[PDB]
């Protein structure tokens, strides 16, 4: 299945302030007005880095697991939101296909009526990880309007990543592609609007 | 102020000294050309307290004590027009005192004419002047003092007009905000090719003496050397052209202050459009603003013409005006404005017989 | 002046001869609060070690390296280092660290070195010859002897072939040594591979056990995990600085602000992309930048075929920074401003100009537009000429330049 | 090394001829204005006010100097003002004259 | 028309952009040359036959 994903998956780029200002930048962005697919727990491609997005409040949805063989051969990262808070861990994992609610070892970390978006990128071993939460009017499908998601971690991980997997009730996907954006930063620094430049003519 | 890239920017010799030399020259002609327009009168001109100018009103344009002392006009023309080693530096002349000199360009003007641009200022009553200016045009100056209430109304309207679209438009000045725009876009040029790699491993210096050893370092010095100079060139050459089209804008507002201000230009559109009586200067922000004042010719009539008259054997030539006739009668009018007299021996002059002119009619000349 | 014309004549004018710079009076250095401390502790206080032969190895990740400790601790019966001197250490970033951990007698601590050789070295824990990281030891007779003979610590005595550089290896089978067949039992030339220090409480000091710890180091394509610890400066706020937030060197002046920052975000650029607001990393105020306060100066003169009196302008420069006389175009050192005015001799700028006059002086004033008149206007008066001056004006215009041509091959080639 | 010295000489040139293109182009104004200077004011007699010198304009005479040309403006400028009752009209057998 | 090469030419920033942009003021000039020269009339004037 698949719905449009009208103007998101905007994140602050760089920790820098800006105020009242025009500023454009490129990086990897999820293109506006893309479609995105829509799902109801398959391994999926990764590309370049993922925008996610769910209305949740159950917490059916639990976490994420990226690698290569995703699996023994080699390391790969595992996400959980524990409901204490976020734990994250780098192994040579071998774990079952996902959990789910009754309805060597290199790294570790610790840290429905509302959507929840978050971009996940690896860059020169470094994973970077952005969200943001709202309410939402109408479940079916990603609302029209603006958010810029924030900054959460930024993981010296080091190892490779081409696959990733939801642990986990309905979840977007869309990838993010090397996009030229002009960003819109108000007098309190918020990023409040945004032109992606190859979108259309007006938009260049 | 890296002690490092200093000691290689030697290397390179004069071009660090010359560019610096060549921005000094743009900078002293932009006082060059302010002086050369507006320095233009002796002394420091003022208005009289009495303000007996015949019905004309130029409250508008002349100076607000309340007020710089800038007049009403001229404060709309200032508002509607809105560091890495870089320095600007102020004008010799303050705003102030730019409008001290369009204040006694003004006042110079008003109370004397033309002649305060030829030797003293002569005082001469508003409507007088206005007579001769009307003279300058070549229509007779009772066509003045008979109208006086309606040349004094209606261009006390259309310069009302002036303070209206200034007050509305957000376009019109546009011909000076485009000089601070251009300006302003050249230096943030300039400062974002800071940014810039030029092929070098960073654009940032201290990153550069961080990740290399001398030697190296010194060779990715040398690209960001190489690349700011350029920058830094290509900055100097625009503002040397661009400082070019400046002055020859400038030596044109000093020939309009010289020829429309301080006299009554007969060159075509020089001084606006319609036959020049006069025009007045107001400052604002980076430039001079003249309010052209035009007669235009508004109501014509057709009448039948000839080019002479005979009368006793002889052709009659007018002295100055044209002949016409309004179907049954002929007159002699003065050419830019219909006043017919009737047709007499001090209208006219003789020049031979009848047989040589083509179009020639008959009619009488009274000998008074 | 003189240098700056080239010339030992400079006549009247104004000449921009050097710039002004205020100077960093102190450097900055500011980082996060010193925390996550490597767990070296850990090892240097572990009950005990492995037995050589099986040496145990802690991964340091993820953590400050405060090498001080061990710097200071004068307990060490060793701290060698090969391919780096320890004193360096704190200054450092790796990718990973490791500390490899067992017990020896004190005669055997001498075989671990790059390049040796005896049964440690061969056949339990061999170095590279080209070996960069650190030894350390401490005696630990009272930690690791016992009455009778501690046997619970061995080395390997003998192996079929000696060991690759850290190659590690704790396989017990039989080793037979020679022809005779080893068939699954001890006896002579069918070794077990395996023998025992023994530790008694009352050996001598080469006999007795020592604990050994060996330091090592590594930087690769995966993150720098590993840094010595940021020693961070006061924050000097109000002067001319030298400074340095986390990453961001520059050269300023620090201040308290108005702005807003989110909290993720760091330090602040202007229009132009120019940084001018930073967030302290220890104590989360945003500070602005301003400049080092800089311009242009220029010196004033009279030709000096007339007198040798100067004054100075500093361009745009406030006079705290630097008769002398605040100017809207910058301070002005060594002219004595008036109250008079003139026509301008020598421009400065903003209205003002600078002439030398009479016990003479440069002096400063405000310029004079003109002598002020009223003209003598009314309705129904006139002025008319009643005589006149021919007059004969001067103007003067350039028609041409020197004409020039250069051989392009022998500027550039000679 | 040699490209280097090629490199920079090369700079050091283009420098040079862009700013002689930049400054012949101002001289070239200069000497159009000179030359309609000389049309005239030299060659008739300009009614454009301050064209040809302060005061009204008799004539001018050309000098050669080198370099460029000076000219000798000859005004009238009105010099001892008296002060006149003045009026736009008179009235005589009922009509209005004016000058 | 080389990706590699351009990429190599965006590491020098605004030059690009602004010999265009010289360029293009260069042409847009021309225009308003011809139009100050010729469109100085206000209605197209015909002669009489
Ligand atoms: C000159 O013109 C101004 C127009 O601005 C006259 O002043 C205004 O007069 C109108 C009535 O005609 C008032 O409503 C305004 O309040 C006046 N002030 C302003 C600032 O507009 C002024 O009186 C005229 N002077 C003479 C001598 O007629
Ligand atoms: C010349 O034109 C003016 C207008 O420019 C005429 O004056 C107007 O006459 C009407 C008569 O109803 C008045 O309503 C207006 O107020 C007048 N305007 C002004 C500014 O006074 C004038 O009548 C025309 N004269 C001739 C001979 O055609
Ligand atoms: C042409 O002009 C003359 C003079 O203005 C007009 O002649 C006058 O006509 C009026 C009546 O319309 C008489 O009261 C005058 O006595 C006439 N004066 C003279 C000198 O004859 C004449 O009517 C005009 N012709 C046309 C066709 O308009
Ligand atoms: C202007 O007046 C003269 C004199 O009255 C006219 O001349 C006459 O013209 C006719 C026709 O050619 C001749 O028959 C007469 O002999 C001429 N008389 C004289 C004394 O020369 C002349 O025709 C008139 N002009 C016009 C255009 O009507
Ligand atoms: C960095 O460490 C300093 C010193 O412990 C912290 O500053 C103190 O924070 C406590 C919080 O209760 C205050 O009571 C003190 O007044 C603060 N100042 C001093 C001099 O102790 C600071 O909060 C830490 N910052 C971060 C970002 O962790
Ligand atoms: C999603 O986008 C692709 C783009 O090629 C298009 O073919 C497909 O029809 C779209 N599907 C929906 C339902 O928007
Ligand atoms: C997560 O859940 C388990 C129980 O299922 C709990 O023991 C653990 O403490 C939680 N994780 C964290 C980081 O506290
Ligand atoms: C990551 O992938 C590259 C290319 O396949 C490989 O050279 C590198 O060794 C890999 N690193 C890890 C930690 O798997
Ligand atoms: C910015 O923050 C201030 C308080 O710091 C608040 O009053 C204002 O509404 C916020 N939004 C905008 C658009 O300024
Ligand atoms: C009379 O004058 C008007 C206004 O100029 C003009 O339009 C008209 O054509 C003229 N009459 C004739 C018969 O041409
Ligand atoms: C003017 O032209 C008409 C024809 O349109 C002709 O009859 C008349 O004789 C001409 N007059 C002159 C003076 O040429
Ligand atoms: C062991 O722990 C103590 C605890 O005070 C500490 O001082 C010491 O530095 C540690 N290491 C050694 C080698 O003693
Ligand atoms: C120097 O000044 C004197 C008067 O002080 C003057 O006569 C002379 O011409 C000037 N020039 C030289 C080169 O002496
Ligand atoms: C410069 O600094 C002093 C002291 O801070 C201040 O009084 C003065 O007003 C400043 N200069 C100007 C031109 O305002
Ligand atoms: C200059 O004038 C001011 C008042 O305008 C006065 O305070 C000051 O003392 C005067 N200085 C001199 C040198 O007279
Ligand atoms: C100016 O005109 C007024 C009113 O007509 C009159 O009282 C006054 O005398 C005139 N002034 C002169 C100097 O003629
Ligand atoms: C006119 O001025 C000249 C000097 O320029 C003087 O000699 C002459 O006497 C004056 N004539 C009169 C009548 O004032
Ligand atoms: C003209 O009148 C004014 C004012 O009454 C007076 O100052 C002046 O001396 C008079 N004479 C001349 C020659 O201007």
């Amino acid at each position: 299945a698949y719905t449009n994903s009208f103007t998101r998956g905007v994140y602050y780029p760089d920790k820098v302030f800006r105020s009242s200002v025009l500023h454009s930048t490129q990086d990897l962005f999820l293109p506006f007005f893309s479609n995105v697919t829509w799902f109801h727990n398959p391994v999926l491609p990764f590309n370049d880095g993922v925008y996610f997005a769910s209305t949740e409040k159950s917490n059916i949805i639990r976490g994420w697991i990226f690698g290569t063989t995703l699996d023994s051969k080699t390391q790969s990262l595992l996400i959980v939101n524990n409901a204490t808070n976020v734990v994250i861990k780098v192994c040579e994992f071998q774990f079952c296909n996902d959990p789910f609610l009754g309805v060597n070892c290199t790294f570790e970390y610790v840290s429905f009526k509302n959507l929840r978006e978050f971009v996940f990128k690896n860059i020169d071993g470094y994973f970077k990880i952005y969200s943001k939460h709202t309410p939402i009017n109408l479940v079916r499908d990603l609302p029209q309007g603006f958010s810029a998601l924030e900054p959460l971690v930024d993981l010296p991980i080091g190892i490779n990543i081409t696959r990733f997997q939801t642990l986990l009730a309905a979840y977007y996907v869309g990838y993010l592609q090397p996009r030229t954006f002009l960003l819109k930063y108000n007098e309190n620094g918020t990023i409040t609007d945004a032109v992606d430049c190859a979108l259309d003519p007006l938009s260049e | 102020d890296s002690t490092e890239c200093s000691n290689l920017l030697l290397q390179y010799g004069s071009f660090c000294t010359q560019l610096n030399r060549a921005l000094t020259g743009i900078a002293v002609e932009q006082d060059k050309n302010t002086q050369e327009v507006f320095a233009q009168v002796k002394q420091i001109y003022k208005t009289p307290p009495i303000k007996d100018f015949g019905g004309f009103n130029f409250s508008q344009i002349l100076p607000d004590p309340s007020k710089s002392k800038r007049s009403f006009i001229e404060d709309l023309l200032f508002n509607k027009v809105t560091f890495n080693g870089l320095t600007v530096l102020p004008p010799l002349l303050t705003d102030e005192m730019i409008a001290q000199y369009t204040s006694a360009l003004l006042a110079g003007t008003i109370t004397s004419g033309w002649t305060f641009g030829a030797g003293a200022a002569l005082q001469i009553p508003f409507a007088m002047q206005m007579a001769y200016r009307f003279n300058g045009i070549g229509v007779t100056q009772n066509v003045l003092y008979e109208n006086q209430k309606l040349i004094a109304n209606q261009f006390n309207s259309a310069i009302g007009k002036i303070q209206d679209s200034l007050s509305s438009t957000a376009s019109a000045l546009g011909k000076l905000q485009d000089v601070v725009n251009q300006n302003a876009q050249a230096l943030n040029t300039l400062v974002k090719q800071l940014s810039s790699n030029f092929g070098a491993i960073s654009s940032v210096l201290n990153d550069i003496l961080s990740r290399l050893d001398k030697v190296e370092a010194e060779v990715q010095i040398d690209r960001l050397i190489t690349g700011r100079l350029q920058s830094l060139q290509t900055y100097v050459t625009q503002q040397l052209i661009r400082a070019a089209e400046i002055r020859a804008s400038a030596n044109l507002a000093a020939t309009k202050m010289s020829e429309c201000v301080l006299g009554q230009s007969k060159r075509v559109d020089f001084c606006g459009k319609g036959y020049h009586l006069m025009s007045f200067p107001q400052s604002a922000p980076h430039g001079v603003v003249f309010l052209h004042v035009t007669y235009v010719p508004a109501q014509e009539k057709n009448f039948t013409t000839a080019p002479a008259i005979c009368h006793d054997g002889k052709a009659h030539f007018p002295r100055e005006g044209v002949f016409v006739s309004n179907g049954t009668h002929w007159f002699v009018t003065q050419r830019n404005f219909y006043e017919p007299q009737i047709i007499t021996t001090d209208n006219t002059f003789v020049s031979g017989n009848c047989d040589v002119v083509i179009g020639i009619v008959n009619n009488t000349v009274y000998d008074p | 002046t003189k240098c700056t014309l080239k010339s030992f004549t400079v006549e009247k004018g104004i000449y921009q001869t050097s710039n002004f710079r205020v100077q960093p009076t102190e450097s900055i250095v500011r980082f996060p609060n010193i925390t996550n401390l490597c767990p070296f502790g850990e090892v240097f206080n572990a009950t005990r070690f492995a037995s050589v032969y099986a040496w145990n190895r802690k991964r340091i990740s993820n953590c400050v390296a405060d090498y001080s400790v061990l710097y200071n601790s004068a307990s060490f019966s060793t701290f060698k280092c090969y391919g780096v001197s320890p004193t360096k250490l704190n200054d450092l970033c790796f990718t990973n660290v490791y500390a490899d951990s067992f017990v020896i007698r004190g005669d055997e601590v001498r075989q671990i070195a790059p390049g040796q050789t005896g049964n440690i070295a061969d056949y339990n824990y061999k170095l590279p010859d080209d070996f960069t990281g650190c030894v350390i030891a401490w005696n630990s007779n009272n930690l690791d002897s016992k009455v009778g003979g501690n046997y619970n610590y061995l080395y390997r005595l003998f192996r079929k072939s000696n060991l690759k550089p850290f190659e590690r290896d704790i396989s017990t089978e039989i080793y037979q040594a020679g022809s005779t067949p080893c068939n699954g039992v001890k006896g002579f030339n069918c070794y077990f591979p395996l023998q025992s220090y023994g530790f008694q409480p009352t050996y001598g000091v080469g006999y007795q056990p020592y604990r050994v710890v060996v330091l090592s180091f590594e930087l690769l394509h995966a993150p720098a995990t590993v840094c010595g610890p940021k020693k961070s400066t006061n924050l000097v706020k109000n002067k001319c600085v030298n400074f340095n937030f986390n990453g961001l060197t520059g050269t300023g002046v620090l201040t308290e602000s108005n702005k807003k920052f989110l909290p993720f975000q760091q330090f602040g650029r202007d229009i132009a992309d120019t940084t001018d607001a930073v967030r302290d990393p220890q104590t989360l105020e945003i500070l602005d930048i301003t400049p080092c306060s800089f311009g242009g100066v220029s010196v004033i003169t009279p030709g000096t075929n007339t007198s040798n009196q100067v004054a100075v302008l500093y361009q745009g420069v406030n006079c705290t920074e630097v008769n002398v006389f605040q100017t809207r175009a910058g301070c002005l050192i060594g002219a004595e401003h008036v109250n008079n005015s003139y026509e301008c001799d020598i421009p400065i700028g903003a209205g003002i100009c600078a002439s030398y006059q009479t016990s003479q002086s440069i002096i400063a004033y405000t310029m004079s537009l003109g002598a002020e008149n009223s003209v003598a206007y009314s309705n129904n008066s006139i002025a008319i000429p009643t005589n006149f001056t021919i007059s004969v004006t001067t103007e003067i215009l350039p028609v041409s330049m020197t004409k020039t041509s250069v051989d392009c091959t022998m500027y550039i080639c000679g």
